């Protein structure tokens, strides 16, 4: 249910003019089932970091229609958040800062409570070709309780050297690919402009 | 098929749709026990009105209140246990069994659930839980005081069916671990900005939001856990009758609860720790003072907290006039009910829009569901024979195929 970037190159806090994000001034977006809040737990020139946090409102609607995992997850909301809260940050433009704009930068992101049946192997087929080093962790259903074994939640660190666009249209697109289940509960072309194509994995991310 | 019209004592008329028809066949052909067992399925219960104290979406208050307002001045409260409901039916012998109800194969005794089918998958562990219940009633009397070689009764079986225990793994568990995690480290990341300080939010409204959030989730996960122990031997169960429901030539629905809870404990809890009296009380919805302790003895029940109380008429088959009236209202208990309807349910945004909930459906299914159990008990004392028994015990299960609020 969240999602962070982080930036270093000092002037880190530059890393709010590509987002459009006064570091300064923490949003509410609304949703659909829910609401989503970006803010910056951290913007000093060495080191600015922004978080994106998904509010999904359960009731907005068996028993587990009522109790499921919808409001925790980096589901399909996650996208329509990005879309909705770094909207023209994903079209290249910026102002302040045009060039840093233009070029790749040094980048981190992390993606927590990805909900992937496909498991890490589908997470590195999806963000590698892409140039990013991958780093996943998983976790226990209940650590009280290790016979029940793993859950198929994945948390996933993104490293690489990219445009802050690509980064923010690597991860619209490629969420909802893990996301089995979204048909229980924003057009692509738009967003894959420059290495969708190009990607071994495009069938199947189609 | 088409539309089965089904004639009951308390009902004259209950259809069942050729849909709901359909949708029980499905599940009582696969996978269900010897039919000529099948003398009995339970209700569907019905919850109690919401209440409106503060943080409360069930409060004994308004089960009380159904009651006194319909003129019944008596009822018995019943704790809810950790558990599975099942139907226990034990015969003397093998010879009574295949006498009596025509069963051929040999078993003198059967443990059941609510959807006709055996609580255990070893059926050696359902016949050494048999035999000890058998004991029991030796070492009573039993057979002689009601003067019977069988015996049929309703009962909580804990813990939870293996089945059930898998809902843990698949579900709860699931919702569990992303719940905690994320809310967690959304409270760090707040906390973060709070430190280092669409439309304008508040850091601190936020963080004190997700805290909240974060608080309720832990909750729910310790409410789920204790739900976990696996059944390794029969030293794991425990098991509460509840009714006696019919022995040799009689049904026991004119016997009040107070009857049932008391003969069960001289008859089947003594001497066994496998065979629990349930704790209970009697409480009288006309008096203030009979209600606050009924009250208080309920925030007790729930204060670890178990699921709470049954809340039962003093008789077993009360009318308001002609109009039969529930024979059960659950009040569940506070911290349970994040197993029902979620982790943050308590939270007051929420709790505010499951105030309103409509019981009417689910009510008129508990009451048709109980008709037809009391007729499918009535014709097997009687001894019609096995289709007019079954149309009933098929009504049961055709019923609950219906689709109504599953957190009721």
């Amino acid at each position: 249910m969240i999602l962070t970037i982080t930036y270093t190159q000092p002037p880190a806090t530059d890393l709010g003019y590509l987002l459009h994000k006064n570091p300064s001034r923490p949003q509410t977006f609304e949703l659909n089932h829910g609401k989503a809040h970006i803010f910056y737990p951290e913007a000093t020139s060495e080191r600015c970091t922004v978080a994106l946090l998904l509010d999904i409102d359960p009731i907005d609607l068996g028993l587990f229609d009522y109790v499921n995992d919808r409001p925790y997850v980096s589901s399909s909301f996650m996208s329509v958040a990005i879309s909705r809260v770094f909207g023209t940050a994903m079209s290249g433009k910026c102002k302040e800062k045009p060039e840093l704009a233009a070029i790749k930068l040094p980048l981190k992101a992390k993606i927590m409570m990805l909900p992937c049946k496909g498991g890490e192997e589908i997470i590195y087929r999806l963000f590698e070709p892409l140039g990013y080093k991958v780093d996943v962790e998983g976790y226990m259903l209940d650590e009280k309780f290790p016979e029940w074994g793993k859950s198929r939640y994945y948390t996933v660190s993104l490293e690489g050297e990219v445009r802050v666009r690509d980064l923010l249209n690597h991860i619209y697109v490629l969420i909802p690919v893990l996301d089995s289940e979204k048909h229980y509960w924003d057009k692509l072309f738009q967003h894959g402009e420059g290495w969708l194509v190009d990607h071994p994995e495009k069938e199947l991310i189609t | 098929l088409g539309k089965k019209i089904i004639t009951t004592r308390l009902m004259s008329s209950i259809t069942i749709h050729e849909e709901n028809s359909i949708a029980a066949l499905e599940v009582m052909s696969r996978f269900a026990a010897d039919p000529h067992w099948l003398i009995y399925l339970p209700p569907t219960m019905s919850p109690c009105e919401t209440s409106k104290k503060e943080g409360m979406l069930e409060h004994p208050i308004e089960a009380f209140e159904y009651f006194r307002t319909r003129g019944v001045g008596k009822v018995v409260c019943e704790q809810k246990h950790m558990g599975s409901r099942a139907v226990v039916i034990v015969c003397k012998d093998s010879q009574v069994a295949e006498k009596r109800f025509g069963v051929l194969d040999g078993t003198a005794g059967i443990c059941y659930t609510r959807t006709g089918r055996h609580f255990f998958d070893d059926m050696q562990l359902e016949a050494e839980l048999i035999d000890r219940v058998r004991k029991v009633l030796d070492k009573s009397g039993f057979w002689g005081d009601f003067n019977t070689d069988w015996v049929c009764l309703d009962c909580e079986l804990m813990p939870w069916s293996a089945k059930a225990q898998k809902l843990l793994e698949e579900q709860y568990s699931a919702v569990g671990i992303s719940g905690r995690v994320v809310l967690d480290e959304a409270v760090k990341l707040l906390k973060q900005a709070s430190l280092n300080k669409g439309k304008n939010a508040d850091i601190n409204e936020l963080l004190q939001r997700f805290t909240e959030r974060s608080e309720m989730m832990q909750k729910y996960v310790e409410a789920y856990r204790k739900y976990c122990w696996p059944v390794n031997s029969i030293d794991d169960l425990k098991l509460a009758p509840f009714h006696i429901l019919a022995t040799e030539g009689k049904v026991h629905s004119d016997k009040n609860h107070i009857w049932h809870m008391d003969t069960i404990a001289k008859y089947c809890t003594q001497d066994d720790s496998l065979i629990m009296a349930t704790n209970h009380i009697l409480v009288d919805v006309t008096d203030a003072e009979s209600v606050d302790k009924g009250i208080k003895w309920w925030e007790d029940l729930t204060a670890s907290g178990g699921e709470g109380m049954v809340v039962k008429p003093y008789d077993f088959i009360v009318k308001n006039g002609r109009e039969l009236l529930q024979p059960a209202v659950k009040c569940r208990g506070r911290e349970y009910l994040r197993i029902i309807y979620g982790p943050e349910y308590t939270m007051d945004e929420n709790i505010e829009r499951l105030r309103n909930r409509a019981v009417g459906k689910k009510r008129s299914l508990a009451l048709r569901e109980f008709s037809l159990g009391m007729e499918a008990l009535e014709r097997f004392v009687r001894n019609e024979p096995l289709y007019r028994v079954h149309e009933c015990v098929f009504g049961v299960l055709a019923l609950e195929s219906e689709p109504v609020d599953p957190r009721l």
